[PDB]
RNA sequence: AAAGUUACCACAGGGAUAAUGGCUUGUGGCAGUCAAGCGUUCAGCGACAUUGCUCGGCUCUUCCUAUCAUACCGAAGCAGAAUUCGGUAAGCGUUGGAUUGUUCACCCACUAAUAGGGAACGUGGCUGGGUAGACCGUCGUGAGACGGUUAGUUUUACCCUACUGAU
RNA sequence: CUGUCCCUAUCUA
RNA sequence: AGAACUGGCGAUGCGGGAUGAACCGAACGUAGAGUUAAGGUGCCGGAAUACACGCUCAUCAGACACAAAAGGUGUUAGUUCAUCUAGACAGCCGGACGGUGGCCAUGGAAGUCGGAAUCCGCUAAGGAGUGUGUAACAACUCACCGGCCGAAUGAACUA
């Protein structure tokens, strides 16, 4: 057993929120330290091992890989935490004053009877000549030792029938906290590509909720799991995201027949090797190694060779539908 | 691996730079090692330091003494008869004792003969109990002083 | 750690072999 | 072992091997009982102790017995060597001292367990098991001076030398304070200066050399005028199958003369006579023909301040010791120079850009920019080899053009005939 | 000694008392499993063996010079699916190894049948013994 | 001619027991000198070294250090390697099969090593080896053999609760 | 020769 | 353990010792006021974080007869002896001799591998030499004295 994973009880929510940030270099840049996700199904990657020392340098080696589906986040608010003898304290937060439908409806929970008053009393008064929006800006900008950006996921844009975003809180590693703010009001109702907060290569550590399993209780936990590698992190409209510079068809990563219990890769998502915690159509989130772990392996790139995309669903011989045509050829119903 | 080299190694070569400011240090520090170990030192560790501590101080007052005298200038065994069920395990039974002359510097282990007056009960004497005090005869009369069941020994002196 | 607890059993078992050792004092006067 | 007994563990004086084997019987073994603990429980108890306790003597002194090795067991020529620096008889009653502790130990072990089992009281197993302990002490106290005689033998001959008779050998013989030790200086990796004081060896020396490719290594003595440096040289020179060089000084050093040297030799003669012995000299010549009567002896002329004749005479011991379609090389090879280890200006290796750029463990060998290619603009391979599920390797081929041509010829010549429809 | 790299990790089929033909021609009909050294112990695992590795068997059929002997005995075939680097998962035509000693030298002069790729590329006195690698 | 004697006195008669007071551990016994000081002045005793022979064996968990390995340090003829002791140190580990006239003597191997114990009738969470209360009476030659009477009681429990989870 | 076991997993009422 | 004698327990509440059968106090009708015993006076706990003389800094001290004979460059108070302006102890500068490398043991030993002598000659005092090392000396150190030096101090024992 593990006493340090105890106690082995059911998780607070379905969001794992992230107890522990990576550090805060003041000086940088202004950037995310989390992004949001759901997992989709898993695949196999078979690529070049550049890895002086090992006997397998200058080697294929077969490598399974997850797939999360990433779409791009939009920030709604910020959150200005002070310092405190009892711990970070929040003193106030935001709002954009526009807030997507998914939002809104996470607010509620009978939403069709309810009356979609989200935030029209607010909406109001944000519309006035200031002094209640900036009050508060500076207000955490004079007093907060620590700034989060509040984002939400956009669902309505994934294949999923949730219909339902998730709140969350991300810290922001750069620049100053006044800094972070100015930042951040740049992008009130703005849009942040998964690309500018992770790059190929770059390694990632996730956390979510693991399968359930009911009495045995098992399952349904909430679980850390670090230094997994990414390998690749393609968009939706990146037609021939699963051509590898090696493969170059001009085939999407999504497998032949959609994934098993999941819809079709649309919108930007991060390859990563190894598995993640949780399962398909689970919310994940994806922190950075919180601190720098850069070892060979993570050092060294990884260039892919080549990508399966075949049908997850029972077994599989061809990739795409246009080899299947071409190996089997015409049939009856064809013509 | 040949000869004495380590000693021609430093002769040649020298040892340590500073090897005598250490020794000399901890010579030093070792009138307050040993004290903290005295006082620092528990359980079984201490009685033993402070065991050899007495045993070191006493052989260096010996030594100044003499110094200064110069500078002037368990039972013993078809053969029962009419015994119950008292039988005696033949662990219990020695034929040889330690005898010691009280007039002579010189001691011989010798067989032992037979159990004279064996004090505390006549019946002991029948048995050949080995008690202290038991009147013993041995091959050349002897009295055993010491208690053999507590250290499977039987020691006599020459009466 | 040692508990610092006088415990009646050990006590009285105390005063006792207290009164026992002083028994045998006072009979051994004979020096 | 047969060549240096280095491996012998040290044997720790009575106090302390005492002292080790006591501590060990308290703390592996448990110490807490009570009166009102089963009698049986109490006996086992104390038995257990007590056998602990003698198996450990038994097996410390066990491991001292097989250690050590039995002098008279041993070859003739390390028995003598052994005997010459440690009297022999000694050696043997001090072993025999140890194995008559052992037994003891043993013998006491036994009867206290024998007599330990029937006591009717704690207190009684209590004083036996003490009385036991009391007795292995006595036993190992009484062996201080055999201990210690064991420990400083032991300290003393792991140092000595890994002599091999029966490899051939040469001995380098003579009168001390000869210099016998400059012409092994010159002739192996041994270091021992003039000294011009005579026993400055109170131990052989011995050192390695090669000729023809053939293993070989000189064995270094005092020399000879009954002490044990000199009665040690005696038995090296009997028993070992090595060759003798007598060494002999034609000068004021030592004091010698010459004629006492020659007397010297020749009484020394009976015990060398048959080792293939030659002299190498460190009316005074005339008496040279007296030494020469031997018919196996030569006569080397020589000083042993420098290598006048060190390296003839390196090679003459040896030489004594012994008596008793075509090719195609392309014209690269031929022209390229040789990779001079030690000229900083050499060819750079793979090593040196590797240590220039780091670590055997973070340097990774590139191999593009070292194959041949017919553009080097495109050096950078980046071959697909697949296409649409296709293996590319399986069409890769010159001149398909032509094949392609051809095709197209084909089904222009089906489409017109109206193949497809 | 023998060995030319760290251990890898395959699928392990062999635990002790498994038997398995001798692919030499050092007269060995078959070998007896009864050891494998360099595994761990586990709580009531048996120890297994697998392709490259070094375990310890004795001559159960052969000669009767071998019968009874216990030597150094190399894994050359373990018939198990496993998991290769490259991809596809393989598996051979049934148990096989070889005798040596510790230092890795056959004592058979040439090896026959197929050899894991594996093992040749772990012990180079295998391959070297080797006529068919895989 | 018999009476005493007998601690083998044996068979019966009768009296009261026998069911940690800090226990416990590494250095013996008897004998002699060496002697802090006490012996009425100190009539006796007496430390340390010294001398003479001399029911085992199963399983999961918790805990102690009197620690086999891992980590660090000092000493040792420690040339290197390896090894021995000592000090901190229980955070993490301490093996897969066979011995059955006392199996505990003890098998052949792996592993860095395969450390010893407590868990109050310590437990069957666990197995079988074990080998089988008393009272009375009859026949009792000094000696054992047949009656008859009887005890076979921690126990189910939708009783208390730590637990692992869940409203 | 067998899931007794290495080492458990799955289905049914 | 045995013989005799005296209390406690019972046919005994109550107060204190945190808690009790062997400890201390204690003459039991229901009530009001004061004075006490053991036991206490920082809080739980009613009472001075009262006064005075000394003592302990303890890596689990301490607040109650036994593993107890000793050690500690852990503190404070003492007994005996001896030196102290003829210069107390300490710190340095010098000397630390001459027979003689004393006599034996030997490849070698001038004091320091070893056996016994450990003598005489001169000194304010200097060994057949206390320790480091050299094959062997050499040098260096104290056993001991003087020069600078400026007052009390050492050894064995008791609390």
């Amino acid at each position: 057993g593990h006493l340090g994973f105890l106690p082995r009880k059911r998780a607070a929510s379905i969001r794992a929120r992230v107890k522990a940030f990576p550090k805060d270099d003041r000086s940088k840049p202004v950037a995310l330290t989390s992004f949001l996700g759901y997992k989709a199904g898993m695949t196999t990657i078979v690529r070049d091992l550049d890895r002086p020392g090992s006997k397998f340098h200058k080697r294929e080696v077969v490598e399974a890989v997850t797939v999360v589906d990433t779409p791009p986040v939009v920030v709604v608010g910020v959150v200005g935490y002070v310092e405190t003898p009892r711990g970070l304290r929040s003193l106030t937060t935001v709002w954009a004053e526009h807030l997507s439908d998914e939002v809104k409806r996470r607010f509620y929970k009978n939403w069709y009877k309810s009356k979609k008053k989200a935030f029209t009393k607010y909406s109001a008064k944000y519309a006035q000549d200031g002094a209640g929006i900036e009050r508060e800006l500076a207000r955490i900008k004079k007093y907060a030792s620590v700034v989060r950006v509040l984002v939400h996921t956009q669902i309505r844009k994934t294949p999923l029938a949730q219909k339902k975003a998730h709140l969350a809180e991300i810290q922001l590693n750069g620049g100053s906290i006044s800094e972070k703010v100015d930042w951040a009001r740049e992008h009130f109702e703005k849009t942040v590509a998964v690309d500018s907060v992770f790059e190929q290569n770059e390694m990632i550590d996730a956390i979510a909720v693991t399968k359930g399993h009911g009495f045995e209780q098992r399952g349904y936990h909430s679980r850390t799991s670090i230094n997994h590698k990414i390998y690749r992190v393609g968009k939706g409209d990146d037609e021939a995201n699963g051509a590898t510079s090696f493969d170059r068809t001009k085939k999407t990563i999504t497998p032949m027949g959609g994934f098993v219990h999941y819809g079709e890769i649309k919108n930007d998502f991060i390859m990563v090797k190894g598995c993640i915690p949780g399962n398909r159509k689970r919310i994940v989130t994806l922190r950075k190694s919180l601190y720098t772990n850069t070892s060979r392996k993570a050092l060294e790139e990884v260039s892919l060779k080549w990508i399966d995309t075949a049908s997850k669903f029972g077994k599989g011989r061809f990739q795409t539908p246009a080899e299947k045509h071409a190996f089997m050829g015409t049939l009856k119903k064809d013509l | 691996p040949q000869n004495d080299y380590i000693e021609r190694h430093i002769k040649q070569h020298g040892k340590r730079l500073d090897h005598e400011e250490r020794k000399r240090k901890r010579e030093a520090r070792e009138s307050h090692k040993i004290s903290e170990r005295a006082q620092k030192l528990t359980g079984w560790k201490g009685k033993q330091f402070a065991k050899k501590r007495y045993a070191e101080k006493v052989s260096m007052r010996k030594k100044i003494k003499a110094h200064e005298q110069s500078k002037v200038k368990h039972t013993f065994v078809r053969r029962p008869v009419k015994m119950e069920r008292i039988i005696r395990p033949s662990a219990l039974r020695q034929k040889k004792a330690n005898v010691t002359h009280p007039e002579l510097g010189v001691t011989v282990f010798l067989p032992i003969l037979a159990v004279k007056k064996n004090p505390q009960s006549p019946m002991y004497t029948q048995l050949g109990v080995l008690t202290k005090g038991t009147i013993i005869e041995v091959n050349v009369y002897a009295q055993v002083t010491n208690e053999p069941d507590r250290d499977g020994c039987v020691n006599a002196v020459l009466l | 750690r040692q508990s610092r607890r006088t415990s009646t059993k050990l006590k009285e078992g105390i005063k006792k072999k207290a009164s026992a050792h002083r028994k045998k004092e006072k009979k051994m006067a004979k020096k | 072992m047969q060549l240096s007994w280095k491996d012998i563990p040290t044997v720790a004086p009575a106090n302390d091997l005492l002292d080790i084997v006591l501590n060990r019987t308290q703390r592996k073994t448990p110490t807490v009982i009570r009166p009102g603990f089963k009698i049986t429980r109490i006996r086992a108890f104390y038995m257990r102790k007590v056998k602990y306790t003698g198996e450990g003597f038994v097996e410390k002194f066990e491991d001292i017995l097989k250690g050590f090795p039995n002098i008279n067991d041993v070859h003739p020529f390390h028995r003598d060597l052994m005997d010459t620096l440690y009297e022999k008889n000694h050696y043997k009653i001090s072993l025999a001292a140890i194995s008559r502790a052992k037994s003891l130990v043993e013998q006491v072990a036994r009867d206290y367990v024998r007599l330990l089992k029937f006591g009717q009281s704690l207190f009684q197993c209590k004083q036996l098991k003490r009385a036991a302990l009391g007795r292995m002490a006595t036993i190992v106290k009484k062996l201080r001076d055999p201990l210690a005689y064991l420990e400083q033998v032991r300290q003393h001959i792991g140092r000595l030398p890994s002599i091999d008779p029966n490899t051939r050998t040469l001995l380098i013989c003579g009168y001390p304070n000869v210099g016998k030790s400059s012409f092994l200086r010159c002739i192996t990796k041994s270091d021992v200066d003039v000294q011009p004081y005579a026993f400055t060896t109170k131990s052989l020396y011995v050192g390695h050399f090669d000729y023809k490719y053939l293993r070989f290594q000189a064995i270094d003595t005092p020399g000879i005028l009954m002490n044990n440096i000199e009665m040690q040289s005696i038995y090296a020179i009997a028993h070992l199958r090595s060759c003798v060089l007598y060494f002999m000084d034609l000068s004021e050093q030592c004091g010698f003369t010459i004629e006492a040297q020659v007397k010297l030799f020749h009484s020394i003669k009976p015990l060398f006579a048959n080792k293939s012995v030659m002299v190498v000299i460190n009316e005074r010549a005339q008496l040279l023909e007296s030494v020469k009567e031997v018919p196996g002896v030569e006569i080397m002329t020589s000083s042993c301040q420098l290598e006048e004749n060190v390296m003839e005479v390196r090679n003459k011991a040896c030489e004594k010791l012994l008596a008793s379609r075509t090719p195609f090389i392309p014209e690269s090879v031929k022209n390229l120079k040789k990779y001079d280890p030690e000229d900083p200006n050499r060819r750079k290796l793979a090593r040196d850009i590797e240590a220039e750029n780091g670590g055997a463990g973070v340097f990774n060998v590139n191999l593009k920019d070292k194959y041949l290619l017919e553009d080097d603009e495109w050096k950078n391979d980046i071959m697909p080899e697949i296409l649409d599920g296709k293996n590319v390797y399986d069409f890769l081929d010159p001149e398909i053009a032509a094949k392609l041509q051809a095709l197209e010829e084909e089904e222009e010549k089906l489409e017109n005939e109206g193949f497809y429809n | 000694n023998g060995a030319q790299g760290t251990k890898f990790r395959i699928s392990l089929g062999l635990p002790v008392g498994a038997i398995m033909n001798c692919a030499d021609n050092s007269g060995a009909r078959n070998l007896y499993i009864i050891a494998v050294k360099g595994s761990g112990s586990r709580l009531n695992r048996l120890p297994a063996a697998s392709l490259g590795d070094m375990v310890m068997a004795t001559v159960k059929k052969g000669k009767p010079e071998l019968r009874k002997k216990v030597m150094p005995a190399i894994v050359v075939r373990q018939a198990k699916s496993w998991r290769r680097r490259d991809g596809v998962f393989l598996y051979f035509e049934d148990n096989a190894g070889v005798i040596a000693n510790p230092k890795g030298e056959m004592k058979g002069s040439a090896i026959t049948g197929p050899v894991g790729k594996e093992c040749a590329d772990l012990w180079p006195r295998v391959a070297s013994n080797s006529g068919v690698v895989v």
